[PDB]
RNA sequence: UUUCUUGCCGGAGGUAGAGCUACUGGAUGGCCGAUGGGCCCCACAGGGUUACUGACGUCAGCCAAACUCCGAAUGCCGGU
RNA sequence: UUGCCUCCUAAAAUGUAACGGAGGCGCCCAAAGGUUCCCUCAACCUGGACGGCAAUCAGGUGUUGAGUGUAAGUGCACAAGGGAGCUUGACUGCGAGACGGACAUGUCGAGCAGGGACGAAAGUCGGGACUAGUGAUCCGGCACCUCUGAGUGGAAGGGG
């Protein structure tokens, strides 16, 4: 499909906050970028489902 | 506490002689070297880049000091060659290096050349510049015949600050490089 | 049977044919001109007649500058087709003339046959035009 | 036979809307622009889309700075 | 009366028009023309000693709704 | 042909149709994001053998003619250009006030609190130099929550 959508999962409170494109071809690896968890009250990194 | 032999010359005697034989304004007014640059371009990368390599090998015992591969700024589909190959080598010699590199070269390069005839005067746009390419490339001492398996290029420049061809010709003939006769 | 090489766009609205011709007002690549007087679209094949009009009088001496180009392009649909459905193809490239505009000029000795050779090509344009020498 | 031509896109209504001379509101939308025609000056801000906008009351005053078109909004003097 | 009209003040445009050694194209005729960036003998050296090609430049004169180094009258917005 | 984007027709505010004239779009980037810092081309004359008409090139007239992801349009040399060091703001909670609209729709925005990025600090950080890359309603799934729970606790069920 070339261009998945995938979602990103805070750790621990483990909710599906944020969701982004990516081509999985040149991808094929896991994304790790950080992002502010709402309910955390700090940033912290999240992993895509 | 060192110096070298050719910028002690210049110092010495080049840069008096110039002075009197031109009768400058001011004493400065004498040409002098600027920058010696010595690289070559393969071409053959678009088909096969292991001998940049090779060449960047070459270089190394050439110069002393790491060169570059650089890209091209356009695309030929004539000749298979689209941005963003690198396409030769690059190094540049500044200063003590450039002195070093010189007397090398004179010294031991231009004697060997086999079956030379001199260079010829006729080579200069006006100014004084003077960049050109030689024979074979495995001519220098620090390189050994054994290893080589093909002939690439190689690099030997000189440049001036010349502001026209007269002082050109004094400087260059002063240095003495084997200048033909006409 | 003069066209241009090659045009960016090959079809164009209607030109404005209004005012009076300020370019190319006064004669002056030779001697003697032709000047026009009203407004028309004059044809390459016009302009082709005209030339060999004024070749086939002045034979040997002489020589012939057209100050005018023939290139705008008009478009025609053919008959038995109802009107619409797009625009129809370029037939004939038209140079647009205003009045005052030099067409021909010539730079002949004399003056009988020059003025002869003159009139011969008024006769085959379709507008009004009158002679013009090199003085005022 | 046939055209192959006749589509088109909408208009976005673009162009200066707020002239010299009058009195804007904090915040408002001065000039809507693809580049830059205009360039801002003082209290003017630039958005996304590369339209200018006032930052602080008072009276737009166009411009001319080093062969540029620049917007100002000068303080109104308070009654 | 916040509305309208008018005089004046502060405003950006890009139409009409005009223009090009000012850009994108179109176009007429000349000049040196080395060097067709090149051929009667291919010499590594005398010319289209031969009617071509002649680039750059230059003399000038036109055309373009998708050309503007320029650019009005109108109309539009705001204040008095 | 039916949707969207570029220009002209479009008569110098916006707008303004036709089976009018020309073209594209249903992506991509873990960097092509962000901080800071270094530097500026291409055109140009010459050539130690290839290597020549062009490869790379130093000298040293060169204010954009090279170029800035994907068509057109506007700009950008004061860079939005190339590279490097580090690192994710492609934040949360919002939102003064605005453009913009028959209606559902789209666009910008200083400032405050938490925790950060770059830099010593000043300062900048609410995706990509910008404008197309898109779809209303119903119904169905999952994680978490100090929401409810058809007579007792609930739970199911129903909710966010
Ligand atoms: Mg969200
Ligand atoms: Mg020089
Ligand atoms: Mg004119
Ligand atoms: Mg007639
Ligand atoms: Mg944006
Ligand atoms: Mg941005
Ligand atoms: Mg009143
Ligand atoms: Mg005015
Ligand atoms: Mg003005
Ligand atoms: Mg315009
Ligand atoms: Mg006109
Ligand atoms: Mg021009
Ligand atoms: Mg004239
Ligand atoms: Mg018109
Ligand atoms: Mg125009
Ligand atoms: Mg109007
Ligand atoms: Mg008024
Ligand atoms: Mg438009
Ligand atoms: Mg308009
Ligand atoms: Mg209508
Ligand atoms: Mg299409
Ligand atoms: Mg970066
Ligand atoms: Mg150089
Ligand atoms: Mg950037
Ligand atoms: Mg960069
Ligand atoms: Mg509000
Ligand atoms: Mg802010
Ligand atoms: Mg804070
Ligand atoms: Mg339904
Ligand atoms: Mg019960
Ligand atoms: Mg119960
Ligand atoms: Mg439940
Ligand atoms: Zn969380």
């Amino acid at each position: 499909d070339v261009r998945p959508k995938i979602t990103l999962a805070c750790e621990v409170c483990k909710h599906r906050n944020y969701i982004t494109k990516k081509n999985r071809r040149n991808d094929p690896d896991r994304l790790e970028i950080k992002k502010f968890c709402p309910n955390c009250g700090t940033h912290q990194p999240h992993k895509e489902s | 506490k060192a110096l070298p032999r050719l910028k002690q010359r210049y110092r010495e005697e080049i840069r008096e002689a110039l002075q009197q034989e031109f009768n400058y304004a001011n004493v400065m007014q004498i040409p002098g070297v600027v920058k010696v640059v010595v690289n070559m371009g393969v071409g053959d990368a678009a088909r096969d880049a292991k001998l940049i390599n090779g060449a960047i090998n070459d270089l190394a015992l050439i110069t002393g000091q790491k060169p570059e591969v650089r890209r091209a700024r356009k695309s030929i589909a004539q000749f298979k060659l689209r941005e963003g190959m690198p396409i030769g080598a690059r190094v540049t010699l500044r200063g003590d290096r450039m002195w070093e590199f010189l007397d090398r070269l004179i010294s031991i390069a231009l004697p060997r050349i086999r079956d030379f005839r001199g260079l010829s005067p006729k080579q200069f746009d006006g100014t004084g510049n003077y960049t050109f390419g030689l024979n074979e490339q495995s001519m220098f001492h620090e390189i050994d015949v054994d290893s080589i398996d093909r002939p690439r290029g190689m690099d030997i420049t000189v440049v001036t600050t010349a502001t026209n061809d007269a002082e050109g010709r004094a400087l260059l003939r002063a240095l003495g490089f084997p200048f033909k006769e006409n | 049977m003069l066209i241009p090489r090659k045009v960016k766009h090959r079809k164009q609205h209607h030109p404005e044919q209004r005012g009076i011709a300020s370019g190319g007002t006064s004669v002056s690549f030779g001697d003697y001109g032709i000047q026009a007087l009203e407004h028309a679209y004059i044809t390459n094949r016009q302009i082709e007649s005209a030339r060999i009009a004024i070749n086939r009088h002045i034979k040997r001496g002489g020589k012939v500058w057209i100050n005018i180009f023939p290139d705008r392009p008009l478009t025609k649909k053919p008959a038995e087709t109802r009107m619409g459905s797009g625009k129809g193809s370029p037939e004939w490239w038209v140079a647009n003339v205003k009045p005052g505009r030099v067409l021909f000029e010539l730079s002949y000795p004399d003056e009988k046959t020059a003025r002869d050779a003159l009139t011969r090509a008024i006769h085959k344009l379709p507008i009004k035009a009158r002679i013009v020498t090199r003085e005022e | 036979s046939s055209s192959r031509n006749g589509r088109d896109s909408a208009a976005q209504r673009l162009g200066v809307k707020r002239f010299g001379g009058q009195v804007v509101k904090a915040g408002e939308i001065l000039v809507r622009q693809r580049g830059t025609h205009f360039h801002p000056g003082v209290n003017v801000g630039r958005g996304g889309d590369d339209t200018l906008f006032a930052l602080a009351p008072g009276a737009v005053e166009f411009g001319a700075k080093r062969g540029r078109k620049t917007v100002n909004i000068v303080p109104v003097a308070r009654p």
